[PDB]
């Protein structure tokens, strides 16, 4: 059971943290990876 | 020769807790801790609201 959480942090920004467990039995998750992303439209005029 | 057999998924345990008197509610075991709750103020434990 992998579950991703998305947390609103700032304008555009977001925080991503993951967890795992065993499905039918486990109440215990242990975070495996995390990071931050940002929803900003890029500038495609420096490309190709 | 009695032996004990039983199998209830922990989800059934998390469901049989029913409503919660306090306003914190019951725990949805997931990710960062998550405290859920349903309120119907007509009931006894929330009537004072």
């Amino acid at each position: 059971h992998l579950q991703t959480s998305i947390t609103p942090t700032t304008k555009g920004e977001f925080k991503v943290e993951f967890f795992i467990k065993d499905n039918r039995n486990s109440t215990k998750w242990t975070k495996t990876s995390n990071g931050r992303i940002g929803l900003f439209k890029h500038n495609p005029k420096n490309n190709k | 020769d009695f032996e004990e057999y039983w199998d209830e998924p922990n989800q059934s345990k998390m469901v049989k807790r029913g409503p919660s008197n306090n306003l914190l509610g019951h725990d949805q075991f997931a990710g960062n801790t998550l405290m859920e709750l349903f309120i119907d103020i007509n009931k006894s434990a929330h009537q004072y609201l």
